[PDB]
């Protein structure tokens, strides 16, 4: 046996300092007499600054740091699927070890400006709301912000269970979080089913910042081994200011000058890093797609601070949620005058679109009339008949919790309320209307939605219009 | 023999440099002895935790009381293990410090008996329990808005002098009586006067015997507010794991463990966070949270009071302990000073057990259409504060109407403040508060005055008040 | 000859200690290229950029790529030279990178083709230009408020997804198709996918055949998005000296030059200045903007993409960059909510051109005329939430309904914009921009619905939508 040696002169707070390792790479993986694993960050003239990925308390000065000559690698294949695991790709459920054959770099260059293909295909997530103002297709990365306690996580897996279906997979990562409510989200995915494609990377808050700070990586480099291959991967950041957080406290532990708010100054490099590599694959490349929905936490709603805004500005489009849309009664609470989904149009299928094209912008201009008109009770004909249509819209597009709905039914639903067919219906009654459309679309018409589910396009409008009044008549107003 | 020999002195923080080849782990305990030589000196005897490793085999180390009288080149003894508690039924009825020493004058503990570390890892992914149920505490709007689970973590967020304590001896009152477990209270950074209140009361009402009692106060130096958390955090595992009983958890004031934290940390050599705090903040904060935790072999439900400095909600210190927590309850200074206990905002507290199964169609759809108006209530606020309500539209008429009535009938009149205004206070179940609230957005009470419906339960007790005031 | 070799590697910056006699010139590149020697090493092939002399032989440089992999001691070629890209009409048609590489997967330059230096000084005050010529974009509100100066330097501010990407695609596609002369793409700081959609687009279009890109796209390191834009520049300034073409030049994002050089300003030592901004801010951006200028040799006509971070005009980044820009248009987050696009602000946007003797003294008239009447209405917006409508005066409630108009008929669609809209898209001449403002200012109009001015081009389309809508 023969390695390069080290020893440590430094330890405290996970970051150690070591003396020694002539030929050590950046960023490379280093392992203590323990067995604990490292990483080396700082290769100045006369030490190394080694971060540690594990429980340091056993470590103590003069012991021996030995190299290992590999860059920060986690396995991956298959024989993930289904299971909780750290970073590192260490199991934590206690079902025995995971047989991967081979590992990918945790830092990989994103595909190039000739490589990619621009969003053509749909991410149906079952939500009304987000399927019809803030569409999301396959290669596109969608910004979900909000406060605490508003339905981030819950959007995240309906969204997941949606794509039972479909031939997807889904990377769900957990940073920072609460070791019971990882395991009671993963209750969840298992009773709704969705444990048969979907891996789970839990990083805990009793872990050390380190593991924090690489969690999304690891996750991330998990899922483009599948993309490469031709699959479609879908991925959920639980918390980016939890690893922004992370990365703080390691740079400030390792005495890098900090910046506004004591961040360090590459906090942006570091997200956009990190974003950049979800991608839709061009033909040449195989087609495949990643797709990645990563979460900000607000303080107080503020848009417009510095963690919100440098993540804004990277992804494409941010679905906002608000406390007060959320406590009125609004559920998921979509904030339509602040989302916004820069590939509107190309995620939508053919009868989506036609039907919801301008749904966002007159639901924005509703809401300005609304705050406007509200000073006046001497309203015109065309007010008052736009205000009608903005509350039957905004009474529409509620929804219950783990309740997916087709889009052959969301369209159908869409196109009745646009058309006019809802103009007489009272607001209060909306709910049981639709329920009762469904019910009745489950029985008659249900070449109407064969057509669709085909096609991806709109029926006969004389068809439309023949069922929509035929369930009306049996309709009763409560 | 291995001893060591103090080399700097920075107020509560030690270093301490040992012979090449015998430097302690961290988190290891360090003794002090020193009898005094001549008259310039004085006696000492003190504890020092170790805290890292600064080279040239020299230690940084954290003491556990005053450093004063400490002369550099004195002589340190290792114990080779960290700070070591009893645990066991010797506990039960005792009040100890940081340290593990009984204080309560009934004599001390053998040498024999078994004790723990304090510092382990917390429990794993494969341990953990997942069921939810309602705990009742008897108190309307946390019955109603953010139910307690039992076996779960609860939070109180309150800045000064808002009810906090108050909550947690309503709360001690209306639990601890009938809860048949093991009972454990941590006060950190509090009112030595309130730990001596408390301990007289608990003798008094006979729940001694089936509860301990720890220590560190706000004369401690920081070293002890660090740990005396863990101290009885490490009892109350014994009784989680050994012994497979429930147990209860009290913490007084947890925020004093993370501003000792930040105290100390400008010593070490740490560069200053955000607001000042340490760098360390999130990872120290999770490594005594995470403990906290039910497992197949027993439940702990901990009850902790988190203080909010200058009632700024955005504040590091709450901000990141949200994500520890299962259902949460914030005090309101605006609340408290209008006149309304225990001033709970409605609309800031949260709990994880509001579902529709997990509570009931009922009580869900009651609580929902309470915060709907109240939200519609605070809406209105601005324009009110102008203009006055002689501008509102009709709806809006009724939604204050009735939004006044709600707020005010979510107060309630304790059993402990009795001492306070001298009535005698109540208890309501949580069908009865369900009921009442009911009726009120029903509309059925929107005759009597707004002032009837403050500091009662059970809404019988509002009509008879409205009555005896004479409606 | 002489080599370095590598002292410290931190992050995006590299010590480099040279033999004596010789000291490579700031700026200077410098090259490493080394190859495994056994399994435990990955090889590099990797450049560098001088920037410091720290004393006793030793450069301090950036890294124009990721630098995970280096090892301490690995030899460093000086190339003599600062870095150097491929001009002339080989470029046109291509896509290249930082360091003039073609990515494109077309072929590689040939060796022996022309190159020139990146870094060099600005042009002398005496070759400057004066004139003064107005451009037409096509645009409802740039063509009457803000003119855009041809062989000037425009700038379209605004935060994050305001619609900068948008507006600057729109000009590409109503100017660069006729233009009748060289152009260049330079994507500093952005959305890999926005650089291929726009790439494409122009392979579509045919514009491909005239115009040259380079591309840095927010993923390289801040060495690169620090060079990206100059490499561009000086592709343009090629054109503009040697053959005195006409040159349109477009960068995107210009903000991310400046957060790249915050980002390595800690790291090579400096002193941090308020914002946390390096001191060197406002020369960096000068040494950079009074390069593209116009002058006698030929004239230049840049647009640039400026990002506001979080919405504030405050911060020094805009604040300084105002002062280089001939007209401007700001763009803000509240015409955005109201779902009007481009969501161009009529009173921040200004130009220099916007004189009686360049426009005419009709257009200076109407647009003053609509300036006042949109300042009116921004005044009464306070007073009328908690007054009322009634309450105004019967003139001040003209002069609101007619403002409601003017801004709503402010916004155009766009031909890019066919996904978001549903719609075509139209271009509209500044004639029929002012006719139809001047008739809606007197009123010819005000029967018309509020909603139907919207998002319509001409003032033909608005009365058909109106009548389409049953008015
Ligand atoms: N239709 C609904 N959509 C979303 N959440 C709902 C709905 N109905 C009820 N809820 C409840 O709202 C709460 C908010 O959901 P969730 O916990 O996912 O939010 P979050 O902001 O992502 O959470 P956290 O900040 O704790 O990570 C949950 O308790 C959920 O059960
Ligand atoms: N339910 C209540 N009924 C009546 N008065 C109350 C009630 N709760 C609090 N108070 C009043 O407010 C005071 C707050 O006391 P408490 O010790 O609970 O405050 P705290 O918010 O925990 O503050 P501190 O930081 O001082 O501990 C009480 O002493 C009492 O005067
Ligand atoms: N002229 C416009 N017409 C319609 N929608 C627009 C327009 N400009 C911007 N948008 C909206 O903004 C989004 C694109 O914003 P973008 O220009 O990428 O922001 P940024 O300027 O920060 O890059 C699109 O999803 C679109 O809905
Ligand atoms: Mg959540
Ligand atoms: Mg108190
Ligand atoms: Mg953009």
């Amino acid at each position: 046996q023969v390695s390069d040696v080290g020893t440590v002169i430094q330890v405290g707070d996970g970051i150690a300092r070591a003396h020694g390792l002539d030929n050590v790479m950046s960023g490379e993986l280093v392992e203590f007499a323990n067995g604990v694993m490292g990483m080396a960050l700082n290769l100045e003239e006369n030490n190394v600054g080694i971060v540690i990925l594990g429980p340091y308390t056993g470590i103590k000065e003069g012991d021996e740091v030995r190299r290992t000559g590999r860059i920060m690698e986690v396995p991956v294949g298959e024989a993930l699927i289904g299971r909780v695991v750290n970073p590192l790709g260490q199991p934590v459920d206690g079902l025995g070890p995971v047989e991967t054959t081979e590992t990918r770099p945790i830092e990989s260059p994103a595909p190039g400006v000739m490589d990619r293909r621009s969003v053509h295909e749909p991410l149906q997530t079952g939500i009304k709301a987000i399927d019809a103002l803030v569409p999301i297709g396959r290669g596109q990365r969608e910004l979900i912000i909000g406060d605490r306690q508003t339905g981030k996580t819950s959007v995240a897996i309906d969204t997941i269970i949606n794509q039972k279906d479909q031939n997807m997979i889904s990377i769900y990562v957990a940073i920072g979080q609460k070791e019971s409510t990882v395991r009671t989200v993963v209750e969840t995915l298992r009773k709704h089913g969705a444990l048969d494609y979907t891996i789970v990377v839990t990083a805990s808050a009793s872990q050390p910042a380190p593991l924090l700070f690489l969690a999304p990586y690891a996750g991330v480099a998990m899922g483009e081994y599948f993309m490469y291959k031709g699959k479609h991967v879908l991925v959920v950041y639980d918390d980016l200011s939890k690893q922004a957080a992370a990365y703080r406290e390691l740079s400030l532990l390792l005495r890098r000058p900090p910046g506004r708010e004591a961040y360090p100054g590459d906090i942006f490099y570091l997200h956009s890093r990190l974003l950049e590599r979800a991608a839709k694959l061009s033909d040449a490349k195989g087609g495949g797609s990643l797709t990645a929905l990563p979460f900000v936490e607000t303080q107080a709603g503020d848009i417009s601070a510095y963690i919100p805004t440098n993540v804004i500005s990277i992804t494409d489009g941010q679905i906002f949620l608000q406390s007060d849309l959320f406590f009125s009664g609004v559920r998921p609470a979509i904030n339509a005058g602040l989302s916004v989904s820069r590939v509107g149009g190309a995620a939508q299928i053919k009868a989506m679109k036609k039907v919801a094209g301008t749904l966002r912008l007159d639901l924005a201009a509703y809401r300005e009339l609304e705050a406007f008109a509200q000073f006046g009770s001497d309203l015109d004909k065309a007010t008052q008949a736009k205000l009608a249509r903005g509350a039957r819209t905004v009474e529409v597009l509620k929804q219950d919790l783990h309740q997916p709905i087709p889009v052959e039914k969301q369209v159908l639903i869409i196109y009745a309320l646009t058309r006019g067919f809802l103009d007489d219906i009272p607001v209060e009654d909306v709910r049981r209307f639709e329920k009762e459309f469904y019910l009745f679309l489950d029985q008659n018409g249900q070449h109407l939605l064969e057509h669709i589910r085909t096609t991806k396009d709109l029926p006969n409008e004389d068809d439309l219009n023949k069922a929509i009044e035929a369930f009306k008549k049996t309709f009763v107003v409560s | 023999m291995t001893r060591g020999r103090v080399i700097q002195v920075m107020g509560p923080v030690v270093d301490v440099k040992f012979e090449n080849g015998h430097l302690p782990a961290i988190y290891n305990a360090l003794k002090i002895q020193h009898k005094a030589r001549n008259e310039n000196e004085v006696d000492i005897d003190l504890t020092l935790e170790v805290a890292l490793h600064l080279g040239d085999d020299t230690v940084r180390t954290i003491a556990m009381a005053s450093t004063d009288g400490l002369i550099r080149g004195m002589e340190v003894i290792d114990t080779g293990a960290p700070i070591s508690v009893p645990v066991g039924e010797v506990t039960l009825g005792r009040v100890f410090n940081v340290l593990g020493e009984p204080i309560d004058l009934e004599g001390d503990i053998p040498a024999d008996a078994r004790r723990d570390p304090i510092h382990r890892p917390a429990p794993k992914f494969e341990e953990l329990a997942t069921e939810v149920e309602i705990l009742e505490t008897g108190i309307k709007v946390v019955d109603l808005l953010a139910p307690y689970i039992k076996g779960g973590k609860i939070g109180l967020f309150g800045g000064a002098g808002v009810g906090k304590t108050v909550l947690i001896q309503e709360l001690i009152h209306n639990i601890a009586q009938e809860h048949g477990g093991i009972s454990v209270f941590a006060g950190v950074g509090e009112r030595t006067r309130e730990g001596n209140d408390l301990y007289h009361e608990m003798k008094d009402s006979g729940v001694i015997s089936k509860t301990a009692m720890v220590f560190g106060q706000m004369n401690e130096p920081p070293g002890a507010r660090m740990r005396v958390a863990l101290t009885g955090l490490t009892m109350a595992e014994y009784f989680r794991d050994e012994q497979g009983q429930d147990v209860l958890l009290f913490i007084d004031n947890i925020f004093r463990f993370t501003q000792a934290g930040s105290e100390v940390s400008a010593l070490l050599g740490r560069m200053p966070s955000a607001v000042g705090y340490q760098p360390t903040l999130a990872t120290e904060m999770g490594q005594l949270q995470e403990r906290i935790t039910s497992t197949a072999k027993g439940s702990i439900t901990s009850i902790q009071a988190i203080y909010v400095p200058a009632d700024d909600y955005t504040d590091p210190a709450p901000a990141t302990t949200f994500s520890h927590l299962d259902a949460t309850t914030n005090l309101e200074r605006k609340l408290a000073e209008m006149g309304i206990y225990p001033a709970v905002d409605p609309l800031a507290s949260t709990s994880r057990a509001l579902a529709p199964e997990i509570v009931g169609e009922e009580h869900y759809q009651v609580a929902r259409k309470v915060q709907q108006t109240l939200q519609r209530y605070k809406e209105l606020q601005d324009i009110i504060a102008i203009l006055g309500m002689d501008e509102l539209s009709d709806e809006d008429k009724l939604v204050v109407h009735r939004a006044r009535r709600i707020q005010f009938f979510l107060s309630q009149n304790f059993h402990v403040a009795e001492q306070f205004t001298g009535q005698p206070g109540s208890y309501v179940p949580v069908k009865e508060t369900v009921r009442g609230f009911k009726e009120i957005l029903e509309g059925k009470y929107d005759h009597l005055p707004e002032d009837a419906f403050r500091l009662v339960g059970r809404i019988e007790e509002v009509v008879e008040k409205a009555k005896a005031m004479g409606v």
